[PDB]
Order: C-alpha cells, then structure tokens, then sequence
C-alpha cells in the first residue's frame, strides 16, 4: 500500500552535487509527479527515509555511509536505496544492499569498480560514470588521428573523495581496453611546487595528446608555465578533465566564458596559453523540460530546503535523481502490472535496464550494464575574442561526434598535431 | 604519501592500479 | 559480572592463519587460563559471540565481515572484538569498532593503513606488522652497506586479500621513510608467461638488491631464470619475502631444510641458483612455553574443532591471538582496579600500548602506536650441504641484528654484492 525509499546522501554538507539540499527537493519533485500521475503506482504512498553519509566532520565517510544504510534496512525494511554519490559511500553500501537484494538506485558514483555489476548487484547508475568518459575520448582519437600515445596528469586533495583519480581510471581502462594505445599516467599534489618543475618535464617527454584533470587553477597555472616554456597548439594539446565545468560559469548567462580570466595581471599571458587548451565537460541539457525543472528545484529548495541552487554542470545530478526515480517508479508499476511485487528486485531492476527513457535531462539511455549513457561536450577557444565555446558534441547512446553551430576546433596549423613527435619523443 | 601505495582500503581502489609500476590491467 | 567478546574471523573456511579452526582453541586456552588465574577478572564468565567473516563463496569478505560486526553489536553489546586478520575484512570492521568505541583486538590485519591509529582507534594489533618488515629491512641495509637502491617484485592472486601487496606497501613506506633510499617496484601475475621476460630485464636494469613477494614456485622458477641468464651472488641477491615460510617445512622436524627441491630433474639446477637467494621470515618463538602451547593447541583443536593443527610458523598468529586476549584480561583487570569499567575502551586500550608482557610467544612488546613489535629470521644456505638454516634474527623492540649459532652470511665474493653496479646499470 506503500513504498518506503531509503535515502544515504549529504544531509547536512550542502557543497556536493548530490548533497541533499540539491537532491531533496529534486526527489519531492519526482514523488509530486508519481502522485499526479494515475498511470505510475496508482494508491501507493511512497515514503522516504533518510540517512546521513557523512561523518562528524561533514565530509562523506565510509563508515558513516554503510552504518546509515545498514540503520535503514532494519528500521524500514525499504524497498530500494537512493546515493550515495560518493564513491567511498557507495562501494560499501553498494556490497550491502547487492547482499540484502535491494535495488540501488544513484547518479553518483562513477568509478569503475561500481560498474562490475557482478559484485554491485541491482545497482544502477542514472547519472554519468567514468567509462564512458573513455568512450568519448576513445571517439575522439578515433576521429583525430591519435591512434598512439597520450599522457595523462592528475591531482587530488588529500582525504578527499579521490575525484580525479577515479575519474582518470576509467578513461584509462575504457581507452586502453578499445584503442590500446600507450596512456602514460602521473600524479601530483597542487599545493606541492616540486612536481611542477616534473610535470614540466613529463609534458615534454611522456606525450603530445595531454590530458590534465586538475582544479581550475591548476590547470591554469601549468598552461602558463608550459607557454613560458614554449609548448604551443602546433605541437601540443591539453585538455582539462574539468566536467563539471568548474572553470566555466553557467550556460544560463555570464555571457561570455573566459576560463583563462583571473585579474591579476596575467590574463594576457593565460589567454595566449589557453590557446593550446580545450575543455572536457559534461553536456548541458537542451530539452526546455530540463529549464522548467531548474526553475522548479530553484524554488523547492529555496522553500523547504533553505539551500539557493545555483546554476551549473552540478544540477544534472540531481535532475538525474528525479528522472532515476520515476525510472524506477515505472519499473515498479510494470512489475506490478505482471504479478510481480515491489521486492522483485532482480525484475525491476531488468526493466531498467537497456531501457531508453525521456525525462527532464531529455533523452536518457540505461545501457544493458546497467549504467546511463553519458553525453559529453567538448569547449574550445574562439582564436577571435579568446571566449570558450562547445565545438562538438558526443552522444553516448550513439557514440556520435557532432559539430555544433558550425563551429570548428582551433588548431594552431591547421589540422591537430601528432600524437608522436617527429624523430620520436628525444 | 604514494603514487601507488597508502590509498585506503577497499577493492574499489584496486581495479586498475594506476598510480602502480604493474604489468597487469 | 560477565565480559562478552565479539568474534569476526573464519569460522569455515580453515586454509587462513586466523581460521576459528586453529584461533578457537588457541582462544579457549587463553580463557581457561583465565578461569584458574585468581588475579585476571575474578568472578567474571567471559562469554563469546561468533561471526564469519568469509562470504558465501567461503573467502574473507570486505562485506560478510562488517555485516557481522554490526550483527553482534547490537544482539551482544560486546565489550571487545576479536579480528578479522584480513586486511579487506578488518579496514570496515577497525572503521566500525572505532566508531562504536569499542577495542579491537587481531593478531592479523598487518597493512600499513590499519596503522593509522588516529583512524583505527582502539585497534591493537598483537601479531606481526608490515611496517615492521621495513624496520628489519632498514636494519639489513644499514648492516650492510646498501644505502642506495633496491627492487622489489611482487604478484598477487586475483580476488585474493593481496598479501603481498600490503607486504610490498609495509616494507616500501618504512624503508623509505627511514634511508630515503631509491626502492623501485614491479608488480606481476604469477601465471602469465609474458612478465618473465620484464621481471628477468628489471631485475638486471633496476636493481641488485632485489626482493620477491610471491609464491614458492614462482621464486623458484625466477631463481632458476636467474642462473640461466647468468645472475649470481657475485653480483645479485634475491631475497624471499616469505613471512610465514611457505617455501620451508617446520622447525620441529623435517630435518634438513630444503625449498630449492622440487623432484623435477631440476633441482641440481635449483640447487646452483638459490646460492644467490635468501629467504625473510617471522622468527620462530624459542621459549618452551611455545612449545607446550602447540601441544595443547594440537590437542584442543583435534578435540573441540575436528581440526588438525599442523606445524608452522602460521602457528604465532593463533599464538598472538591467545597472548593478545590474556594481555586485553590483564588490562580490563586494572581498569577494573582503578575503579574503571569494561567499557573505558581509552583507559585499557592506553594500559595494553607501549607496554612489554609475557605470553607463549615469550617477550612481546605493544610499542607505543598500538602494534606488537615483530622479529624475523634470515634463513642462508649452507654452501656444502646446500640446505638452509636461520643465520641472523632481529628484534622488533631492540632493532638488532644477532647472528645466530655462529653462521655467517653466505657470499660467493666473501662479502655482499654493492646495490649500485660499477659504472652505472648501463
Ligand atoms: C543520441 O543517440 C540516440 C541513439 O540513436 C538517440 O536515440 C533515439 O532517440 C529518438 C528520439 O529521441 C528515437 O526515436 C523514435 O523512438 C521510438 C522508439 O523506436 C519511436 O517509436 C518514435 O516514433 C514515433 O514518433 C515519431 C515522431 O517523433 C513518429 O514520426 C513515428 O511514426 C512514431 O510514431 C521515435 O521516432 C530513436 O529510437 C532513438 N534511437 C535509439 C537507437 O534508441 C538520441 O535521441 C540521441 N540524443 C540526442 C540528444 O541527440
Ligand atoms: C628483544 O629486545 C628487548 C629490548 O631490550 C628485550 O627486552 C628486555 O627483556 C628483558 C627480559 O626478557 C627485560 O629484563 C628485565 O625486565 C624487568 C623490567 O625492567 C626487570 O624488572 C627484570 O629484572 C628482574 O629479574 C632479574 C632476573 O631476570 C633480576 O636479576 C633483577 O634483579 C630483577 O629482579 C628483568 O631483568 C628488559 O627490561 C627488556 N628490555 C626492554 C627495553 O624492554 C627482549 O627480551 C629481547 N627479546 C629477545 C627474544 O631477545
Ligand atoms: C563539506 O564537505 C567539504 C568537502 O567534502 C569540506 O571541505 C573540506 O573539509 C576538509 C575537512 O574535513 C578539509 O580537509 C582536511 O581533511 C583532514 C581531516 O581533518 C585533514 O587531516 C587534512 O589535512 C585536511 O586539512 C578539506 O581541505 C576541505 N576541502 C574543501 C574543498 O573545502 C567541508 O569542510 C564540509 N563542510 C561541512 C560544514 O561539513
Ligand atoms: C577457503 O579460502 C581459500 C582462500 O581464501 C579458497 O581458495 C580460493 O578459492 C577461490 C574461490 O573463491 C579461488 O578463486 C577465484 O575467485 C573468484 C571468485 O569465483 C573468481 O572470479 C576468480 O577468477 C578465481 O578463480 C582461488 O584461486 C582459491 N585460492 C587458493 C589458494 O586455493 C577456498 O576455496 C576456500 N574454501 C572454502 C571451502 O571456502
Ligand atoms: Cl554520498
Ligand atoms: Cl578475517
């Protein structure tokens, strides 16, 4: 007569983008529109339990996760789980509800392990995963000729989530498991000026084709060491791993996108720099539901949240929540509508899966391992006013690279350099 | 601190090494 | 008026050191010893509360483990946990008790990371440590004029708790925390024909000091390797991080010890090849006290387990357990004494660290981190009779290096081989 959704986010933290202040109001949305829908779970009144992530410091724990899942399941006995978004959360928790039999539904965790659907079974991933960052880059050098070598720089906070680690393992995994090509690889700590003299070095000797997933600033700052040091677009290309778009403002306004603008008297030097620089994000939504869906999460957390969601790359998670909901939702109610009951998790979670879907994020693609197809916008410097701008589109679904507006992408001689260098890399 | 050594404890950070000096993966 | 103690171990499966099959009655002698001492607990029945930590398919489990540790939490309110000694099983489980406020006492989970106190608070480990490794590695190079470079090979079996992983970590970190010394690493996969040509060119292009975690066979085989391509003790030492002496029989009997036999025709070859190797282990409790424990260990577990404990240096982790419990008894005996209880977790955790005892292990000190000092055995072969015996112990608490039975370090050039070569590794 109703179903009970056990919630492991950020209650408190409000600085991820599946922090509960964002999710919350995205899900009470989704339960608004399954209750005014007679068509999904006619009668049911589902409810929601909720359980904190973080630890006594704020930050999500991997002890305070699993405990907070385990607390809900003897308590309410749910019926599925919604996050954790962190990957630390969500690998304990995960094992536990693949043990207990209970569908796990999230738009976080993309690491690569989470996708062994052998181990983390019944869960499914509605937002973006790291593998199919490999895919695009997988297409990307499918298209441009690099079919050799590419060199790989990454940087995390100490006791963080691991972001960009987990991020750089599932480009490196996809990428070598569909091109085997050599992806050269190094860490670096941010704050720690030594590694820059020996990331200078390795850009110079490790490969052409760079990738750098770093915060905005750093990525920045090895732009104008490598300009000062003579590496410009003829030679070299350095993508920033940056999809969530922290070096850009919203697509919303802010008109026009200057990552490489700082005001301190070195925005002359970064844009020359920044003209070797093209950024990887996340793409935005176009479909004008997913506006309407901003302008109502706005207000519902603004209301009964007292959070003020902002725009940005961040918001597809949570809207990715609410369309993951009424995914589930409609597994349910078609699981129901064949004799089933709300703990077939096995048959809800098959119904999901390699299932295309139409929510607020538009056109939404459960592929048959149970993880949503992630689509991926490419920015590039206009060599005019230096502004960044998306050049191309990647659909995950279909695996297609399409030109947008007209543009093209800006290479210094005309045609992207070579992966390898000209006598090899000495 | 490691590249490849002294990162946490559990099997999701042992899928593909990547900090590590490995011939498998 | 009862003390209950939580166990996480494996109850089934008794292929691990810390299997119940061998830690139960090794346990039951520890609490028999308590009931006839007059000054340990007087009146309190120690009870004990069971829960696997192996998983369906009958492995220690990074899930089954945890989920066991809150099962008992909550039907028992236990006062003290007992293991797990897998690293993967006992991280969650350290994270939980550590959380809950409760000690834990294991004589496994030797990895570097369980050593971070400040995490795993209240984890007192009363076996050996990896760090420790490193302690006795650092006191051989030191001993020996190698304060250069060293390269170290390890291979684990997919899916398994990776030993040699944490072995390889334990040794890496302390090493290079005390002589900042160049260590490289190469991991491998033991079945997979194609490394033995890499570890065969790193082993002559990265270092001459070399140790090898991995099985018997495979350190065999790459000895074996090693003369075929001409790699002596004139210039090479292999070492064979074999802590629980797979590759030797038992010090009871056996005599002579033999681990280049095989009965493959290879083994004159072996025999010529091991010159160049020695093999690191966990050193042998001399004490009688030891040795009548095994009796009783045999005896009690053949009883009350349907178990047969057989001969081994695995034998020190049951050993440990019993010697950490009966050192946990003594501590709560005092808390109990100044008026504290059994749940003061800080004030008997702080009475058991940084503190010498005396067990059926003989001298084991808790250093001031919470782990027990660990001493290990160099085994060398003797050049006439070819099998090999213990020439060097080190003592973890003292951090020296005694030779042992008047032997001497076997080396074909009469001293041991630089760990730089002559003019470079070119
Ligand atoms: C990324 O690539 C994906 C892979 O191609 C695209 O998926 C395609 O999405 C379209 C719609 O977005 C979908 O079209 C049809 O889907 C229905 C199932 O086959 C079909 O019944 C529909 O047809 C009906 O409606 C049309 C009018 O719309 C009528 O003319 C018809 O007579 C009929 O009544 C509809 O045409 C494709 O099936 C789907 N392809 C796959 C392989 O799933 C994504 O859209 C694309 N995303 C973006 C943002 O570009
Ligand atoms: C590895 O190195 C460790 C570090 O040195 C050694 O530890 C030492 O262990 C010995 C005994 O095993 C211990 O000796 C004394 O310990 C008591 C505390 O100080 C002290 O009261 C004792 O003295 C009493 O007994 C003797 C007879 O035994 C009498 O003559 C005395 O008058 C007194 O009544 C005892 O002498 C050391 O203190 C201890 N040192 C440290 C720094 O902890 C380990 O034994 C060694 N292990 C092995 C296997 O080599
Ligand atoms: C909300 O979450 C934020 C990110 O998860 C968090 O920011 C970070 O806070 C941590 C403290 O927990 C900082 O780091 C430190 O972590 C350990 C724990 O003390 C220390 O040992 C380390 O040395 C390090 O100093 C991070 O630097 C910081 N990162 C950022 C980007 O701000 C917020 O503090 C959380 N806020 C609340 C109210 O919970
Ligand atoms: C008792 O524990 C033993 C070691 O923990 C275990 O031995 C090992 O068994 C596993 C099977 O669980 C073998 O491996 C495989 O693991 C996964 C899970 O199926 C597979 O996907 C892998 O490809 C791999 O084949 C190990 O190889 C094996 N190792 C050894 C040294 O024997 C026993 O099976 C356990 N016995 C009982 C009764 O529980
Ligand atoms: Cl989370
Ligand atoms: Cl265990």
């Amino acid at each position: 007569s109703d179903l009970t959704v056990a919630v492991v986010l950020p209650l408190t933290n409000t600085s991820y983008p599946w922090s509960w202040a964002r999710v919350g109001p995205a899900v009470e949305l989704a339960l608004a529109r399954v209750k005014a829908r007679p068509d999904l779970l006619p009668g049911w009144t589902v409810r929601m339990v909720l359980g904190s992530s973080e630890n006594a410091a704020g930050v999500c724990s991997d002890t305070a996760a699993p405990l907070a899942a385990v607390d809900l399941k003897w308590e309410h006995s749910p019926a599925v789980f919604l996050g954790p978004g962190c990957v630390y959360s969500a690998a304990p928790v995960g094992r536990f509800t693949a043990h207990w039999r209970v569908p796990l539904l999230t738009a976080g965790a993309p690491a690569l392990g989470i996708g062994v659907k052998d181990e983390y079974a019944l869960t499914t991933r509605t937002g973006p995963s790291h593998v199919k960052l490999g895919d695009f880059v997988t297409a990307l050098h499918r298209r441009l000729g690099w079919e050799h070598q590419a060199l790989v720089l990454y940087a995390d906070r100490l006791g963080d989530d691991r972001p960009c680690f987990f991020i750089v393992e599932g480009l490196y995994m996809r990428v070598r498991e569909r091109l085997n090509i050599t992806v050269n690889h190094q860490e670096f700590v941010e704050g720690d000026p030594d590694h820059y003299p020996k990331l200078l070095r390795a850009v110079r000797r490790k490969g052409r084709v760079i990738y750098i997933c770093s915060s905005p600033d750093a990525f920045r700052n090895l732009m104008l060491l490598a300009l000062n040091a003579g590496l410009t677009g003829e030679d070299y290309v350095f993508f920033h791993l940056d999809v969530f778009g922290q070096s850009l403002k919203s697509a919303q306004g802010l008109v026009p996108q200057k990552p490489w603008e700082r005001g301190d008297g070195q925005d002359r030097s970064a844009r020359q720099a920044f003209q070797a620089a093209k950024i990887i994000t996340y793409k935005e939504p176009d479909n004008p539901e997913y506006l309407e869906f901003l302008k109502q999460l706005k207000l519902l957390a603004d209301k009964k949240f007292n959070f003020t969601v902002e725009d940005g790359l961040k918001n597809i998670i949570p809207a990715s929540f609410h369309d993951g909901l009424l995914l589930y939702v409609q597994a349910v109610t078609e699981t129901l509508a064949q004799g089933g009951t709300v703990t077939d998790g096995e048959n809800i979670t098959q119904r999901m899966w390699n299932r295309s879907f139409q929510g607020v994020t538009g056109y939404l693609k459960i592929d048959r391992n149970g993880d949503r197809d992630t689509d991926f916008s490419l920015w590039d410097m206009d060599p005019e006013t230096g502004a960044f701008r998306v050049v191309l589109n990647y659909n995950g679904t279909s695996q297609e690279l399409m030109a947008v507006s007209e543009h093209k992408l800006y290479w210094p001689l005309g045609y992207p350099p070579p992966d390898v260098p000209k006598c090899g890399f000495d | 601190r490691s590249s490849c050594f002294g990162g946490r404890m559990d099997r999701i950070g042992a899928q593909s090494g990547l900090g590590c000096n490995s011939f498998r993966y």
